[PDB]
């Protein structure tokens, strides 16, 4: 807490967001989503969420439609309606106003660079490999990892998807792997469920491991409200520490964290 | 056209760059001193030079090689002309092969060119008889001692005249020809 | 199903067994093994069960504990007890006295080879590379993928050890990988479930589709008793047909389909 | 040598068929495809020889030409000549007669496959994933590794095919990767040169290193006339030992190498 | 030429350096290294010539000798000599005082960081995952990409340590996987015939062509006194074209070549 | 005869070359080629006669074999051997020696282009765009219209490719369809019995007649020996005459035929 | 010890097995013809030489060289004594170089041996006249030729006793030395 503002004002901390952070602006949820997949194919939710998990469901919804090209036009309508108002937004705000020089995000959203934008600062916006080519060094770098819904073929929803990723042959996948060599990661958002993610955290221990420099690894952090021993030990495991609050409203914790990054 | 040369012979370079003078090639002559093979047959013996030439280079390089053919002495030379010369030199050469009943000998010219693709050879000759007295500046070897056929003067004594008769020259002339042809 | 036994009889089908075939034995079922790291790691089962699925169950058990071994002496005791009989048993006697000539499965138990040793058929346990050495062309290849109760370090439980074998540098993976190649395999017992299995698929699916001869890919099966429309398309993409019966037993029903493969 | 014979009897030799036993026939050497490439190109050999070692030169062709169709079209001619005769071949009646059950070849050309179907022996000949499917227990396994000339996209010829064969995902990898598990090869003719088998084997090792079972890896061998000290150490760290001759002719010491093979 | 100035004057251009700026200052060749080796060995260096190449020499040396550390120690007092001045090198004059943000080498020596530190420039050097750590944006980064002599288990010099660099999982490797992605790199001093380099570029080619973007690709600049079309073609393949002088000293060349960056 | 050698001596008549021709050198004939590809899909020749005509059968040796490619290489080696000699061949010493400016051909092999260099003429071969880029107007045009053994892709010999080749999209389509006009074209050895070639000219007489031209079309010649009234009438209704021979020999007839042309 | 032998001259082959019979080394002698270079230096003219045969053979393979030294002739060949013989022959050789003021000449044979790690050069030394007139049987080359210094016989005359003064002895007497006292 005290060494992640250290390693943050000297400029050597990633910023990953996750769904949890655009859960406090008024998008449809995940729940939301599953229900939206399930009435689009002739089922109701709770009829549908005893057969697959999640992937299961993006891939099912994929193989009866074809493409992915009604679910990301579905999303992108509603993920960005004219409702959300992004300066009524805390949690965006500070991450607007704070200094982080990269910022990842899995959310296919644009409600970060709608932020950044909004609040006067400059970035640079990275979902392609003509993207890493436009990188300023005094830019914000904001790496939308799991895609966009500016193209269909980006986009990690579905079981597939994180099989093509689970090889760590994407140039988001490479730009990942060498920017957490000697980068904290500050984890907002986001319970770090995907498998491509704890693959690459679980190879980066293992990295280190092999180097035998342990010690020397740069310590990682997650910010989740609810607290949960066995993720803490899971993650603690991979140089992954735990920050919680004891504050049970999740996005008001968030602020209070990101209350700290904000200011100076 | 830019060629390069490599020799041991500093006057052959000389020679060579006053022979091409005017003419729109130019030679980018180094010193290095290829070590030649023992064998008889010339374009082998060309070939393997200007492997080792094209080996030090690796950019279009051609090299000359001058070999005298001495008829009495079944035709020894040609190929290895330079240890005889460094060897026995002109005291040892006239009193025992201008002095026979054979002072007949031709001299050769033989260049090999690589064009960083292939290997091209050119030739030429000119016949000629060994003078029972060295005659002449003694600054270019076995100049002083060959009298060329149809003239009574050393090709030491007959001066710069010397690069419009010699086998060098129709040698180059049909290298110049070449270069000036095209790659073909 | 006439062109899964012109497959049999020709010797090119694979058997896969899961742990539902060991189930039928009245062996301790994978939410009893749930319940007894629980129990042993002094919280009750179902708050335990809200904080991970399983593979994160079992790496804090590893975790809280330092290694598998009291998990695995439990297990070992447990699942070969003196009330369990193999010759009470059909579905063992009918996978005993088929003619498959490799078996693989990700059971930890012996009664695979109990079985076979008990109808006089002559086998080989390969659960090493030099038990791969041992391979007789005129004996059963009985493979545990998934590790032995001999081998603490074979056993892949948790989620460390599905990282390892997702990598698929293990000799097994190998052996698996290119038995795969122009052989069919009859998942009895299982779900597909474990990721590792599922990225195995995958990757021949692609290999098949690289090569442009995913016509003549060999055709899988997977005999599930409760029909599933979602993972049957899931798998159809990797060339795994789905076998469903209409008895709600799934005992009587891995009988009834074992019935046509043990006799003649 | 005797220890060859005592796994040659159990049938756990694999046979590595290199360039040398199709030179004894009296084919085109490789330095004479060299010059044919050279003199293709518009070079001479030599002129070709001092700017790139095999890999640059079978790659310049492909890339001067298009494809190596011509290439093909010419090896194909002269290495199946009408004046090559396999009845005049010690050894590949040698070959042909011992009894080999998998035969791995870098040969394009089809001179194992006609001295076993001239002496009478059937055999199966594999080159695509379909004939892995073709795969018979009581047949010779032909393994044409390096292609065939058949397909001009299997030819591992140039740079780019060996780059491709150094990712080790083409189905006749993985069928390699695991006949090496557990079985001994005899390298004849062959000089192990290509990097992708010697990346094989080092990996190879290097798996039987991290199962800490290194003095129970079958060892293999490679029968090179003309002894080497250097490669003897370098492939005596791989478990491959050196079987020498001190007859100066390489057809004769083959043939008094396979002499022990071929008798009963 | 002129895209290669104005892609440097953005700063988007890698130097890369090989052995060949290192052979201006009167350090030994590769070939005296060899003869070192061939003398330690007790060989005679051209009959230690016929055997093997580079790797097959080092990794003789290292296996005969044990490790690479007196090998290690006779580089390190033989390229680190007193006679060697770095203030007679326009050379490396002309690389410090250019503004190349990160330079990689594949020099084991110091003289790259000696002539950094003489004409008054700041820098990082990198040769580990906690040389990663220290990474500053204003300051240059020098990256030991094959080792330098404070670690012997960091020098790619034998055939083994090219097969574990072959992997692309050390940190440096990754690294430089993810800084190809959207920089050129220049080469001056170096022919590209190390396999891990060449396999480096093979595969950021086949990344730009899977992203259907091969017009979008950064070019690379290989600067070669010496000319060579065969290269020139299989280095256009991946993108990297070539600059050739017709001086035939190549100090002089690099020295007119570098002159380009070091004014202004 | 008489317009026909007017039109040769102006230099406007192109030779067309069927299989005729070829098969004087003792080449394969259409039947073996069909009794090898029965024999290679395990029928005899004369039950496989009776199911497609010639495209439905080398369609199904092509869908059985998977590609063309065996069949390429058995009619390369088969065409190509080394009995057949190209000096004791009176009709290819005729077309060398005469100066026909184009000259088409539906062969696969290169026995013109062997006639071509042997008789001492230049000429440049046509396969593909790339060669139609290198046309030099003083050379002869040899193009192989249905494809060389140089490349699998552009065979045309089953149904398929004559389906891809009857829309005229491929760039020899338009070459040749530009080359009919305004140009006379001689058949010799060709029965004008492939769909694409007849389709060709019903469009170019159809394009004559839609211009009100169509005296003024130039007249095309096909020799056959075998006189066919049917024939005659169908193929003087595209403008293309018939030159008929009494001699029952047709290698015969096609040098007397060939006599008018080779002379001066 | 098994060594190899890379030779053109098939008396040699001979020459060294009449020597070599009894010792216990045996010679397994291979016919290729290698061509030598043009240098001074027989040292570096040996070198290449075995460097070519261990490139053909890989083996412990030994090879010889042999060269006559004209006093007269101011050291001239040595090295390329081959060339020489197959052109003036015996014939073109004593009417010169036997009728001079200095017959006196010295004839070398040096012998470079790799044991597949090193290099190692053996040498020796005859000293000897020219004849005036070509004596006894001409199947050996310069043996007709050839009269020893203390002798009135040349070495094709005197017989089976050349092998035991000849200069090829005491360099394989020194071979033969090192080959049996180990490989140091
Ligand atoms: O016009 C000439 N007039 C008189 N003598 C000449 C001439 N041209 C060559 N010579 C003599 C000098 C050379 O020593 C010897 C060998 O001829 P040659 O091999 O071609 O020259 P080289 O060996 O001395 O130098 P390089 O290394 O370039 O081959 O013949
Ligand atoms: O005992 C000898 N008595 C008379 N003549 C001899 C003798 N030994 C060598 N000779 C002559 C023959 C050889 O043609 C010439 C060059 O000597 P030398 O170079 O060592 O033999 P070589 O060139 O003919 O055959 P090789 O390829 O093995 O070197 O001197
Ligand atoms: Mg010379
Ligand atoms: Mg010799």
């Amino acid at each position: 807490m005290e060494q992640l503002l250290a390693d943050y004002k000297k400029g050597n901390v990633i910023l990953f967001v996750g769904a949890g952070v655009s859960m406090n602006l008024g998008l449809p949820s995940w729940s939301q989503l599953v229900d939206h997949i399930a009435t689009e194919l002739g089922y109701d939710p709770d009829i549908y969420r005893t057969f697959g998990s999640a992937l299961e469901l993006a891939e099912y919804y994929k193989l009866k439609k074809g493409k992915i090209g009604p679910l990301r036009s579905w999303m992108d309508r509603m993920w960005h309606s004219s409702d959300i108002d992004i300066n009524k937004s805390k949690v965006h705000e500070y991450i607007a106003k704070a200094n982080f020089p990269i910022i990842y995000t899995t959310n296919y959203d644009r409600w970060i660079e709608t932020a950044l934008s909004n609040y006067g600062k400059e970035y640079i916006k990275i979902s392609s490999v003509s993207d890493i080519a436009k990188i300023d060094n005094n830019k914000t770098q904001i790496i939308k990892f799991h895609g966009d819904f500016d193209d269909d073929s980006s986009i990690v929803l579905d079981e597939t998807s994180y099989f093509q990723r689970l090889e760590f042959e994407t140039p988001l996948d490479i730009k990942f792997r060498s920017d957490v060599l000697g980068k904290s990661v500050l984890f907002i958002g986001y319970s770090l469920s995907d498998i491509n993610i704890r693959l690459l955290f679980y190879k980066l221990s293992k990295l280190w491991k092999e180097q035998k420099l342990e010690e020397a690894q740069p310590k990682s952090y997650i910010f989740l409200p609810r607290p949960n021993p066995i993720q803490e030990e899971i993650l603690e495991q991979w140089r992954i520490g735990m920050i919680s609050s004891e504050n049970d409203n999740p996005g008001e914790s968030l602020e209070e964290f990101l209350k700290n990054f904000v200011l100076v | 056209m830019n060629i390069r040369f490599i020799t041991r012979n500093r006057h052959k370079i000389k020679e060579i760059n006053k022979i091409l003078s005017g003419t729109g090639v130019v030679v980018l002559a180094s010193e290095h001193s290829i070590d030649e093979i023992q064998t008889e047959n010339v374009h082998a013996l060309i070939k393997d030079k200007l492997l080792k030439a094209f080996k030090l280079v690796g950019r279009p390089v051609f090299v000359e090689h001058t070999g005298l053919y001495i008829e009495s002495l079944n035709g020894f030379p040609g190929g290895l002309t330079q240890i005889f010369w460094d060897k026995l030199q002109a005291d040892k050469f006239s009193q025992l092969l201008g002095t026979s009943e054979n002072p007949r000998l031709v001299a050769k010219t033989i260049i090999g060119y690589c064009d960083s693709m292939k290997i091209y050879i050119f030739e030429g000759e000119t016949q000629g008889t060994i003078s029972p007295v060295p005659k002449g500046p003694r600054d270019f070897q076995w100049d002083c001692i060959f009298i060329p056929d149809g003239e009574s003067e050393t090709f030491a004594e007959m001066g710069d005249r010397k690069n419009e008769i010699s086998m060098r020259k129709k040698a180059f002339d049909k290298f110049k020809e070449y270069l000036l042809e095209g790659g073909k």
